This record gives structure tokens, C-alpha cells and sequence, in this order.
DNA sequence: GAATTCGAGCTCGGTACCCGGGGATC
DNA sequence: CACCGATCCCCGGGTACCGAGCTCGAATTC
């Protein structure tokens, strides 16, 4: 029947049994061990409670829902079925050739036929209408093509003009790259069957210059009709002269849609005035897997035919209304939930589990393939699904049962579901996952930027997040859960029913498909390229739009490509005037620097003039800005010469962040921070615009246009240092400038020093003034600052204001906000490196500093003297409680209970562990040995926990057999291990980074001398030393007595007396 | 001034700055236990007990109030109280003044220093003024009661009687005393003696008619005696312990004692 | 002929870079 | 096939002196 046959399992009468032999119950004590293996033929069932029924039957009932017309071409709509669809949320777009020969039996009308004729690309429109169906529209027309220059094309190939899937025609476009540029000739070249460009874009004439052969089939779609969204409604419409969007039959559907529409370009609208989001699905899955070979405390591996998936827990959402619909729990073998947690689902409102039990494996994920098949999640998520899930599911699915995936997904067949893994590419900076129609939103990706944990696994984000303290179920108790009955294997359903429950709460607090969506549709990218594909085809799409309206074209560059180096000169850093400052300190700093610099000044790549020919005819600092750029001569023309295009593209992102942040004061507090998140993601994809100009290697880059991006603002941080430092130098004139300084006045000699710099910011030490309107009056000293220094978009405003500040280094200051809050800037708190113990007891000591006054006093007392003056004189007696903090940590760190989560470092590994050049770090040395345990290896962007463990003789010779003092790399065990057996800590190690933490940042007290402080905080620590064990014992053989610690003091005088007179 | 003060002014740090004389950085990363009757500086030399009592008589002025005190010696880990009392480490020095200021579980201990200069006054090198903490719960184990029988020797009699002692575990000596004052050192390929009455070969001793046969088992008998750079003094044994010990004390002004731990007959 | 600074000669930590990597700050 | 930038601090590991000790014996001194 289909014209298209669908690559998905409708029909099964013979698979691969694979099962535990310890589901057998009828089998002797001994003969349980290990898993059954091997071919049996039955269409595999599935058996919920009582019931049963094939996985692959639609039928009447069913054990889980369905969303689907066709499945294996029957159609299972109620007859009559036929929705009119006015309006349509598009939700992804996708893309793939189509036929004409192969669609001879779909009985299209012409007008698709002849835009497929021996192929076309069709731009299949996926969504939902406001009553639910999910609508497929096929956009034919919409041809890929790109530009190459008419001279070079003609000379280097001689033209006096199948060969007709290659039309061509004459155009009048700019190249992007100068003011003086000239409108050439360009042929713009129609491709069809878009992956043949990519041959012709790689291989045809590489010598020639092809323009925009990058630019996908999807994004001409969206460019080319204006005002088309890759996310949001839409409208069927008339058409061109009347032609209406011929509804398919059933049997031309592509995808498994219940509408499906053959529409052009012409026929479509994108209908604003609905925003709203339609009824989508949302399933959060999560697998739980079982190892069944000789060591089943290994950790599953996929290819194992052994090591099983278990069980699937599977949430369905509806998107729109946030509600839990369905609870799935999909397990192999018998499975009865806990009545405790049934009864807690039940209490809060959720649907009740339903329970799926199957013999084999094969059973269970076909079962769960076919429910993503039929139900049919528009998105997906879970917690790491990325990196374990869908690679553990299609590794069994496609190595282990050779099952084709490319027809589970939203089209019938021949569909892309892939994941990819960073996996030594050395570009790919994240692990993607496409399946078609379905949007991957796995939360570990979205919680990992969104919120700073040492360790991200789920119980972790969600007692951070949700506030929820979950059980952890350990990969190691499965196998002796699930060999146990029914009722423990349910116990493994609890988990994983409670996992995936959690993952929705985090879904649905931070409602990731809702921020990627506003960037989708702002960007002109489908939604999961904005998941997934980083931030440079954001902004080339959205300059890619600009271009061609202005009529420019972008040249392609990447055809013409295949440590720790940088392309030009990045920002300004003034050098901090460290310490510990008492006094206010405002911090001006620019709004939307870069975006604001390539807007004032009109940077692009078509305003970059390099050759002073092009200005000739222009007037100097009227019409174009000269610049001495990576000194090289740089003339950027005005806008009223020609308008940047990097400007409106910048208009469009500002607007969208100014309108994210427009909603923050009127919000409640949880939900002000995920507003804050949304704008900060936001202000990335804007300085995305200037890192999109100065990345090199990569898509249109321009480092003349970046390296003016940075110049500029080095000027303008120096300008306004210089502007501060010579207008209000006296405080005459700050209260000329502003009257209202007269209020302000504290009693002190007057000054205003910029003490410290960034990019942006200037941190102005208003000495003499008070705190109380200096934010007051500091909004107007930026606007005055602004004013009379930088053009219009550049908008320098006073951000914050310290009453204290601890600047340390660089990039590393502590300060107390007016009034109120901590604000802590990469001291070694904000980082994810440290212990939980380490983290704890600094931010003790940094408390101490800032809100204990009699520590503020004693530490702005610490200044009045050079460092080294500390040695010997005792630190002012203020700083006695800010030693008692160390004191008790070395106290609490020797103390034998020591739960050692506290004493977990991490690391992220952050590249495949062959690409490192120094591979003796502690997190490789901790990942090789989780490798070498059959551990649960992390993944290379992983965070990979770590106990530094005793130097004992066994770790040692350990080490040597894996191959004074050791390494910390090497001393380097794993917690879980380290617990397990019980290893005792480096009780040494820890301290001493105790102190280096603690040394860090309170150098800046000490005149930034990290020795000084380093031997005045280890002057606090009690420090006891013995004779030794062993020796001890044979002096107290010899008569030797013990004076100090186990005498009263008279016994310890007494014995100094009779030892002196011996030993005279 | 301070409840604690010990005051070596000149004139009795040159008789201390003799005592660290013998060419010795050794005695550096030490403790100083001080107290009622001094300061006693222990420190471990291979394995080994060495001491310095430095007697209340021993400073300008000494005064101690409270309860036994203990420090380290490495100020801060790279320098050490005792620096200062070395040969030429500052030259011109005059007086060092040795404070303890605190209460008794958490003191401190303050070490100060003045240099010379003309016209009768004393500049206080500020730069390398020195401040430690009581150590605040230790235990040391001292040598103890009196030598059963005690041989003094001089600087060429005792190296030779440590090149008499071996090199490894190969080679156990032997600090045999015969009857009539044999006292005896030797080895498989070493032999030393001498006679002990109490010319030229008249060692004295005291209560020499007790003999005994100790056995040294560590060659870092012979290493220790040459790393404090000992020039002769007496020998002392303690025989009435389960572990006899041999204590060897220089008879120079000063006192270093270093205890080995001797096996049975 | 017994002692003995002296001067190579070694060891044993500093101290200074110095490079990779983590991971901040713009 | 994949893909925003640069600056910059700290820390671990790795290397190179460098000198301050001591030590060792071999001449120089009783
Ligand atoms: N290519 C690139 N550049 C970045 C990035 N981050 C900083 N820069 C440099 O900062 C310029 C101004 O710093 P901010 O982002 O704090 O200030 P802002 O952008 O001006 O926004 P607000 O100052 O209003 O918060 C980045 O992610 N990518
Ligand atoms: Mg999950
Ligand atoms: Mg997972
Ligand atoms: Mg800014
Ligand atoms: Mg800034």
C-alpha cells in the first residue's frame, strides 16, 4: 500500500530471545546464572498485569497509548477522518529527497510532481493543529543553490552558455567582504538533490569560489519567504493563483502524522496572533540496565549480548498543559511497584504506573520502539540520554537485534536516528543525537549550563535544583535486586519510575523547548539545531538573512579548509590595585559592550575598508572611522554610507534579551533566576555576533572585524579610566557635575581611582563618598560618562556597587554589594574543582572577612603594614576567629567519620584521553582506572569524581603494577571504590589545599604575597608531632621518659630535670 | 617584660655561639623544649637521639613562668630559631632576646635580634625578628637516671674508635669492657682498645670496674658522630634498661648528647 | 711520624621557570 | 565532519640550576 515502505517493525514472528535465566522460576537453585541467549519464534508480547497482547498488534485495546494513524500501512483513524487544517504549529522542519518515479502512485496534482521531477528536496513542515493532529506539510519547490563569480567561472571553465538538475541563472550580488567591493556577476547555481552540492561544493573546480554552498535547503526556505519561522503557527492559504495544498491519502503520508498536506511556499502563512504552543508530548525515558556475564558487578556494556537493558521508564507529558499523562514501565520479567510507591503517585495526582512485563529483551525495547513509533514524543528528553540511553538503546537495537532505526523516528523510513559522540573529532564540542521529528532535550545538557555543580549526576541536581533528596539506586544492586523476585524487581521499577519523574521536574522548572524555541524562530535554524549545532550558525543564518535582503552574498570558505593559540588581541584587564577595599566601589560597565561597539561604530565585513581608496571620496570622522587594527590601518565606514550588517542582526538578538530582562522585576524569585539564565543565554548569542567575526577557520570570519571589536573597547576602557581620573579628580567637580554629591560627602579625603578593570568594567574606589547614593548618583555619572565619551549604542551604566571588595588577582575579587549581597568572582568558591569540604570552610573564611565586622576591621587593619612586617608581629586580634575557622577544619579533617563525599574532587574530562599531551592528571589516572574495573567510564565532557587516597604500601605497589612520594595523579582513586573499600583519605593533601584555597584568596590581604599568607594561615593549625610508632616503644625500653602530652606538668618538669642532669 | 624571658646579651652568646660552633646546620630542624632549668633542643640524626641541653645558667638572664613549652625550631618551616646561634650566619650580632608571651596551651614565642654598630648601640634587624607558637601537645622521650659506668675520651681516641665500627647490617660492633678498664670496640676485620684508670694512655672513667659486652647493631653510629662533627667526650652506658642505651656527649663548652640503643650481652 | 683546613665533589632540597590543563572572567 | 572569541590565574608535573650544606681524603701543618 505505502508508497513510501515503512522501515519500522509492524510485524515480528522471530527474534532473539535474550533473557536472564534467573526470571526462570521452575529451574534448579544453581542453573540461574548468566542469561538465555538465542532465536524464538512468537511475535513478541508484552504482558501488563494480567493481560497480554503482541507489542506489534494496534488493534483495539493496548497497554500504552497511541498517537498514530497508519501503523504498517492499516489505517487505524476512525472512518470518515478528515480534519480540515486551517492552522498548524510547526515544531521541526525537515528535509529529504523525494522522487518522482517514486511517488507515481501518490497521486499528487502537478505542481509537486514537476517540483520533484527526476528529484527534488521537500520541506517537510511537522506539527500540531490546535486539535491536536499531528500535521505533516511537504513543501515542494525551495531548490538549494549558490553563487560563483561569472568571470572567474568563465575563465576558469569556459562557457559560450542530467545537465538540467543544475539550472542556473544570471544575478547582480556584492561580495560581503569590503566597502570596496563592487557588484559583480555571479551565476546562481540551482541545486537539486542537495547532497550532490556537497560533492559539487567539495570536488567541482575547487579552485573557483562558491558563495553560499553551505546554505542548507531549509534555510532557503525559511530566508526566501518572508516572515517563515522554524518554529511557531502557521496558515494554509489560497496560493499563488488559487492552488490549495492538496491533502495526501493515507498511503502517500511520509511520517506518521495524522494530516498530511503537499503544499509550495505560496501556499503557507506564518499567522501570528496565535503564540500559544500546541498539545505536543513530551517523553522523559530512562533505562536501567543489567550486566549477566561471569562479574555482574561490572557495568553494562551494550555490545555484551549479556549486559541488558532491564527496564525503561517512560513519562508521557503533554508539552502545553505540563501534565503527566502516562507512567510506562517497561521490564523484563515479572515487576510488581512497591504499594508505598504506588500510593505516593497516587497521592500527588499521577497517573498510575502501568507495569509492561516481557520475557526477553528484545521484547521490551521492540515494545518501547514501537510506543516511541506510535505515540510519536515530539520531544524527548531524560537525564544524560545522550550519552547512555539511546547509545545503550541502539547499540542493542542495531548490533545485538539489527533492527533498522531510520523509520522510528517521525517519517516511516529512511530517517536519520543518530547520536553522535564527541569521540576524538576534536571539534565536536558536545555529543548531538538526531532522531527526526523528535526533539532530544536531554536535561543533562540543559542543567549543565544553567547551573554550577561539582558533580551533575541526577540525585545531585535534583537536591540542587528541585530540593529533593532521591535514593539512588547503585548499577552494582541490580543484579542482587533483580536475581531476587517480583517485588524487588519492582523496587528497580520504583527507581526508575522516580528518576524519570524527576527528570520532568526539570524539564518543566526550566521548560527548555520554550528559551530554544524563542532562539529558533529569532535565529531561522530548526529547533534542534539550535540544540545542538553551537552558536556560529545562529548568527550566520541570521547574517545570511541580512546579506541577501541587502544583497551581498557570504563567501564559502570552510570548501577551501580541511597549543592554545589565539587570532588577534582580545580585551583589556587592568591590572587590579589588590586588596581589601572598605570603601564603595562602583563598577561602571558598558551594556552589551561589543554588540553596542559593532553597532556604533558600524563594523561589518561590508563597511572594513582595508585600502585608503575606497574613502577617498569620503570625508574623514564624518563618513568613515580609521583605526590602527593588529596595526594594520582599518577604515570602517559610517552608517549614511552603508548600514553594517552585523548591526541589525545585533538589533534583533538586543531586543530579544531587553525583552527577557523587561519581565525580571515583575516575576517571582525562582523564576527571576531562570529569567536571568534566559538573558545571559541570550547575551552569549550577541557576543556570539563579534566571536562569530573572529573565529578563525570558521564560517565568514573577519578577524579585522574582531580585532576592531576588541580594539575599540580597549580604547573605550582606557577613555573612560582616563575620563574618570581627570573629571572628577577633585571633588569640586563631581559637585559641579552633580549637585547631589553634596549629600554624599563622607569624611575622608575625597578620591576616585578606577582600581581595577575588564573588558568592560571599571571599578571605580569612591573614597570619601558614601555607598548610600553612590549607585544613585553613579547612574548618573555613567550617563554623563557615556554622554560626553561614546556614541549612541555604547552605553556605559553603573552595574554594581561594593561596600567592601577583596580584589585578589586578575579575574578574581570577592565583594559584599551595597547593602547586601555576596559576590564572588572565580576565587575558587565559584569553581567546580573543589571538595564540598574545602568549598564549605573558605566561604566560612570569606564570611568571616566580609560580614563578621572585628574580621573586616582586623583584615583593613592587615594593610597599614607591608606583608612581611605580619611575619613577625601578631596579626591584629581580630583575625583570631577568622584562625579558628582553619582550626577547626584541620580538627574536622583528621576526625575518623569522614564521610568522604565531602572530600570529592572533580574534574571534567573535556576530551578523549588520548588527547592529552600531559596524561598524568589525576581525573585520566581515575578514568583509566574505572576502565580498568569495568566501571561506568564517564564521557568526555563528563565531570569525573575522585578521592586522593593514602599513600599506603598497597596503593603504591598497586601503582607500580598498573605502571618517596607520589603523584597526586596517582593517589587518585574513584569514591565509589574508595568507599567500598575503604580506603582512608590524604588527610595530607587535603589540608594542605585547604590551606592553598584559604592562601588564594586571602593574599590579597597580605600585599599578594602567597608565601607570606601562606605561612601566616599555618600558623593557626595546632601543630603536634610524636616519636613515632615503633620507637617510642623501645626509648620507653630504655628508661626514657615522656614529658608533654600523657603527664601532669610537674612529672614533665621534674623529668626535664633528671634528663638534663643525664643528659649534661 | 614577658612572663617568659631568656636574654643572651654578648659575653654569654659567644660561650652559646661556640656551642653551635662545631660545624653543624644538623641541629636546625630540631624541637626546643623549654622549661624550668632551660632549653633542651632534641632532633633525629639517621635514626638517631641527639640532644643539647642549653642550662638556665646558659642565658643572660632566664626566666620561666608556667607550663613546659615546645617548639619547633623551623620558624615557618624555612628558617629556625636557631639560625641565629649559628658561626657566621649574621655576623655582627650582639644580643638575642628570647620572649614567651601567652597562655598556656596556645603561646607564642617571640626570638628577636641586634646587630652591632659603633658608638655603644644596637640595631634591631626587624627584617629577621622571628616569632614561633608552643607546639601545645607533644610528647618527648628523654634519656633518663644515671650511667651505671661512664668513659671520657678525646677527639683522635673516639674517631678511631668509630672507624672501628662497621658499615651495614654485615657488620654488628661490639662495645666490649673486660675486666681492668679493656674498654673495647671492634668488629669481624676491626679492633680497637684502651685501658681506663681513674702519660699519654690514660683515658678516665667512673665505675669502670663494671664490665659489660654491649652490641651495636646500625652503622649510623659511626655517620651521626661525624654529621654533628664531635669532637671527643664522654660515653655513657645505661645497663639496668631492658634496651641498654649508649649516650656520647661532647666535652666541649656545650653539651650535644646523641642516644643509640644498644642489644643485650 | 698524628692531626686538619682546604678544596673538589657530591647530595638534597629550594627556587625559578615553564608548559598543559582546568575553568574562570570578560 | 564540526565549529563563538580572548585573557588569565592557579595548580600539577617536569626541568634546570644553585647554593648550602656535609664529607672525604689528600695534601698541608706540630
Ligand atoms: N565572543 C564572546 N565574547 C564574550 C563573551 N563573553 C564576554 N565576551 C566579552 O565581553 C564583552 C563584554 O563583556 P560582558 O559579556 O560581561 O558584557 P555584555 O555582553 O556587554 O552584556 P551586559 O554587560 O549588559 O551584561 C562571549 O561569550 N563570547
Ligand atoms: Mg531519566
Ligand atoms: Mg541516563
Ligand atoms: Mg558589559
Ligand atoms: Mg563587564
Amino acid at each position: 500500500g505505502p508508497t513510501q515502505r515503512h522501515t519500522y517493525y509492524s510485524e515480528c514472528d522471530e527474534f532473539r530471545f535474550i533473557a536472564p535465566r534467573v526470571l526462570d522460576e521452575d529451574a534448579p537453585p544453581e542453573k540461574r546464572a548468566g542469561v538465555h541467549d538465542g532465536h524464538l519464534k512468537r511475535a513478541p508480547k508484552v504482558y501488563c498485569g494480567g493481560d497480554e497482547r503482541d507489542v506489534l498488534r494496534v488493534g483495539s485495546g493496548g497497554f500504552w497509548p497511541r498517537r498514530s494513524r497508519l501503523w504498517g500501512g492499516v489505517d487505524h483513524a476512525p472512518a470518515g477522518f478528515n480534519p480540515t487544517v486551517t492552522v498548524f504549529h510547526v515544531y521541526d522542519i525537515l528535509e529529504n529527497v523525494e522522487h518522482a518515479y517514486g511517488m507515481r502512485a501518490a497521486q499528487f496534482h502537478a505542481r509537486f510532481m514537476d517540483a520533484i521531477t527526476p528529484t527534488g528536496t521537500v520541506i517537510t513542515l511537522l506539527g500540531l493543529t490546535p486539535e491536536g493532529h499531528r500535521v505533516a506539510v511537504h513543501v515542494y519547490g525551495t531548490r538549494q543553490y549558490f553563487y560563483m563569480n561569472k568571470e572567474e567561472v568563465d575563465r576558469h571553465l569556459q562557457c559560450r552558455a542530467s545537465a538540467d538538475h543544475f539550472e542556473a541563472e544570471v544575478v547582480e550580488r556584492t561580495d560581503v567582504y569590503y566597502y570596496e567591493t563592487r557588484p559583480a556577476l555571479f551565476y546562481r547555481v540551482y541545486v537539486r538533490s542537495g547532497r550532490v552540492l556537497s560533492y559539487l561544493c567539495d570536488n567541482f573546480c575547487p579552485a573557483i569560489k562558491k558563495y553560499e554552498g553551505g546554505v542548507d535547503a531549509t534555510t532557503r526556505f525559511i530566508l526566501d519567504n518572508p516572515g517563515f519561522v522554524t518554529f511557531g503557527w502557521y496558515r494554509l492559504k489560497p496560493g499563488r493563483n488559487n492552488t490549495l495544498a492538496q491533502p495526501r491519502a493515507p498511503m502517500a503520508f511520509g511520517t506518521s502524522s495524522d494530516v498530511e498536506f503537499n503544499c509550495t511556499a505560496d501556499n503557507l502563512a506564518i499567522e501570528g496572533g496565535m503564540s500559544d504552543l500546541p498539545a505536543y508530548k513530551l517523553m522523559c525515558f530512562d533505562i536501567e540496565c543489567k550486566a549477566g556475564g561471569e562479574d555482574e558487578l561490572a557495568f553494562p556494556v551494550a555490545g555484551h549480548p549479556e549486559d541488558l537493558v532491564i527496564q525503561i521508564s517512560c513519562l508521557l507529558y503533554d508539552l502545553s498543559t505540563t501534565a503527566l499523562e502516562h507512567v510506562l514501565l517497561f521490564s523484563l520479567g515479572s515487576c510488581d511497584l512497591p504499594e508505598s510507591h504506588l500510593n505516593e503517585l497516587a497521592a500527588r495526582g499521577l497517573p498510575t504506573p502501568v507495569v509492561l512485563e516481557f520475557d526477553s529483551e528484545f521484547e521490551m525495547l521492540l515494545a518501547f520502539m514501537t510506543l516511541v513509533k506510535q505515540y510519536g514524543p515530539e520531544f524527548v528528553t531524560g537525564y544524560n540520554i545522550i550519552n547512555f540511553d539511546w547509545p545503550f538503546l541502539l547499540a542493542k537495537l542495531t548490533d545485538i537485534y539489527k533492527v533498522p532505526l531510520d523509520g522510528y523516528g517521525r517519517m516511516n523510513g529512511r530517517g536519520v536516528f543518530r547520536v553522535w559522540d564527541i569521540g576524538q573529532s576534536h571539534f565536536q564540542k558536545r555529543s548531538k543525537i538526531k532522531v527526526n521529528g523528535m526533539v532530544n532535550i536531554d536535561m543533562y545538557g540543559i542543567i549543565t549550563d544553567k547551573i554550577k555543580l561539582s558533580s551533575y549526576k541526577l540525585n545531585a541536581v535534583a537536591e540542587a535544583v528541585l530540593k529533593d533528596k532521591k535514593k539512588d539506586l547503585s548499577y552494582r544492586d541490580i543484579p542482587a535486586y533483580y536475581a531476587t523476585g517480583p517485588a524487588q524487581r519492582g523496587v528497580i521499577g520504583e527507581y526508575c519510575i522516580q528518576d524519570s519523574l524527576l527528570v520532568g521536574q526539570l524539564f518543566f522548572k526550566f521548560l527548555p523547548h520554550l528559551e530554544l524555541s524563542a532562539v529558533a524562530r529569532l535565529a531561522g535554524i530548526n529547533i534542534t539545531r539550535t540544540i545542538y549545532d553551537g552558536q556560529q550558525i545562529r548568527v550566520f543564518t541570521c547574517l545570511l538573512r541580512l546579506a541577501d535582503q541587502k544583497g551581498f552574498i557570504l563567501p564559502d570558505t570552510q570548501g577551501r579548509f580541511r597549543g592554545r593559540h589565539v587570532g588577534y588581541q582580545g580585551a583589556r584587564v587592568l591590572d587590579p590595585t589588590s586588596g581589601f577595599h572598605v570603601n564603595p566601589v562602583v563598577v561602571f560597565d558598558f551594556a552589551s559592550l561589543y554588540p553596542s561597539i559593532i553597532q556604533a561604530h558600524n563594523l561589518c565585513f561590508s563597511t572594513l575598508s582595508l585600502r585608503a581608496d575606497a574613502v577617498a571620496h569620503l570625508e574623514a570622522g564624518k563618513d568613515y572611522l580609521e583605526i590602527e587594527v593588529g596595526g594594520r590601518r582599518l577604515f570602517f565606514v559610517k552608517a549614511h554610507v552603508r548600514e553594517s550588517l552585523l548591526s541589525i542582526l545585533l538589533r534583533d538578538w538586543l531586543a530579544m534579551r531587553k525583552q527577557i530582562r523587561s519581565r525580571i522585576p515583575q516575576s517571582s524569585p525562582e523564576e527571576a533566576v531562570l529569567l536571568d539564565k534566559q538573558q545571559a543565554a541570550i547575551k552569549v548569542v550577541c557576543n556570539s555576533v563579534y566571536g562569530f567575526t573572529g573565529v578563525q577557520h570558521g564560517l565568514l570570519p573577519c578577524l579585522h572585524v574582531a580585532a576592531t571589536v576588541t580594539t575599540i573597547g580597549r580604547e573605550m576602557l582606557l577613555a573612560t579610566r582616563e575620563y574618570v581620573h581627570a573629571r572628577w579628580a577633585a571633588f569640586e567637580q563631581l559637585l559641579a557635575d552633580f549637585p547631589e554629591a553634596a549629600d554624599m560627602r563622607a569624611p575622608g579625603p575625597y578620591s576616585m581611582r578606577i582600581i581595577y578593570g575588564d573588558t568592560d568594567s571599571i571599578f571605580v574606589l569612591c573614597r570619601g563618598l558614601t555607598a548610600a547614593g553612590l549607585t544613585a548618583m553613579g547612574d548618573k555619572m555613567a550617563s554623563h560618562i557615556s554622554r560626553a565619551l561614546f556614541l549612541p549604542p555604547i552605553k556605559l551604566e553603573c552595574e554594581k556597587t561594593f561596600t567592601k571588595l577583596l580584589l585578589i588577582a586578575k579575574k578574581k575579587y570577592i565583594g559584599v554589594i551595597y547593602g547586601g549581597k555576596m559576590l564572588i568572582k572565580g576565587v575558587d568558591l565559584v569553581r567546580k574543582n573543589n571538595c564540598a569540604f574545602i568549598n564549605r570552610t573558605s566561604r566560612a573564611l570569606v564570611d568571616l572577612l566580609f560580614y563578621d565586622d572585628t574580621v573586616s576591621g582586623a583584615a583593613a587593619a592587615l594593610a597599614e603594614r607591608p606583608a612581611e612586617e605580619w611575619l613577625a608581629r601578631p596579626l591584629p586580634e581580630g583575625l583570631q576567629a577568622f584562625g579558628a575557622v582553619l582550626v577547626d577544619a584541620h580538627r574536622r579533617i583528621t576526625d575518623p567519620e569522614r564521610d568522604i563525599q565531602d572530600f570529592v574532587l572533580t574534574a571534567e574530562l573535556s576530551r578523549h584521553p588520548r588527547a592529552y599531551t600531559n596524561k598524568r592528571l589525576a581525573h585520566l589516572t581515575v578514568y583509566y582506572k574505572l576502565m580498568a574495573r569495568r566501571a561506568q567510564v564517564p564521557s568526555i565532557k563528563d565531570r569525573i569524581p575522585y578521592v586522593i587516597v593514602a599513600q599506603t604500601r598497597e596503593v603504591e605497589e598497586t601503582v607500580a603494577r598498573l605502571a618517596r612520594k607520589l603523584l597526586v595523579s596517582e593517589l587518585a582513586e574513584d569514591p565509589a571504590y574508595a568507599i567500598a573499600h575503604g580506603v582512608a583519605l590524604n588527610t595530607d593533601y587535603y589540608f594542605s589545599h585547604l590551606l592553598g584555597a584559604a592562601c588564594v584568596t586571602f593574599k590579597a590581604l597580605f600585599g599578594n604575597n602567597a608565601k607570606i599568607t601562606e605561612s601566616l594561615l599555618k600558623r593557626f593549625i595546632p601543630e603536634v608531632w610524636h616519636p613515632p610508632d615503633d620507637v617510642a616503644a623501645r626509648l620507653r625500653a630504655a628508661g626514657f621518659g615522656a614529658v608533654g602530652a600523657g603527664a601532669t606538668a610537674e612529672e614533665t618538669r621534674r623529668m626535664l630535670h633528671r634528663a638534663f642532669d643525664t643528659l649534661a | 617584660g614577658a612572663p617568659c624571658q631568656v636574654v643572651l646579651q654578648g659575653a654569654e652568646l659567644n660561650g652559646i655561639l661556640q656551642a653551635f660552633a662545631p660545624l653543624r646546620t644538623s641541629l636546625l630542624d630540631s624541637l626546643l623544649v623549654m622549661g624550668d632549668r632551660g632549653i633542651l633542643i632534641h632532633n633525629t640524626i639517621f635514626g638517631e637521639q641527639v640532644f643539647l641541653p642549653l642550662e638556665h645558667s646558659q642565658f643572660s638572664r632566664y626566666r620561666w613562668r608556667g607550663p613546659t613549652a615546645a617548639f619547633l625550631s623551623l620558624v615557618d618551616q624555612k628558617r629556625s630559631l636557631l639560625s641565629v646561634f649559628r658561626a657566621n650566619q649574621y655576623p655582627d650580632l650582639r644580643r638575642v632576646e628570647l620572649a614567651i608571651t601567652g597562655q598556656a596551651p596556645f603561646r607564642t614565642l617571640v626570638q628577636r635580634i641586634w646587630t652591632t654598630t659603633s658608638d655603644g648601640e644596637a640595631v634591631e634587624l626587624a627584617s629577621e625578628t622571628l616569632m614561633k607558637r608552643e607546639l601545645t601537645s607533644f610528647v618527648v622521650l628523654v634519656p633518663q637516671g644515671t650511667p651505671d659506668v661512664q668513659l671520657r675520651l678525646t677527639r683522635p681516641q673516639l674517631t678511631k674508635v668509630l672507624n672501628a665500627t662497621g658499615a651495614d647490617s654485615a657488620t654488628p660492633t661490639t662495645f666490649e669492657l673486660g675486666v681492668n678498664g679493656k674498654f673495647s670496640v671492634f668488629t669481624t676485620s676491626t679492633c680497637v682498645t684502651f685501658a681506663a684508670r681513674e702519660n699519654a694512655k690514660t683515658v678516665y672513667g667512673e665505675n669502670t670496674h663494671r664490665t659489660f659486652s654491649v652490641v651495636v647493631d646500625d652503622c649510623s653510629m659511626r655517620a651521626v658522630l661525624r654529621r654533628l662533627q664531635v669532637a671527643g667526650g664522654t660515653l655513657k652506658f645505661f645497663l639496668t634498661t631492658p634496651v641498654p642505651s649508649l649516650c656520647v656527649t661532647a666535652t666541649g663548652p656545650n653539651a650535644v648528647s646523641a642516644v643509640f640503643l644498644l642489644k643485650p650481652q
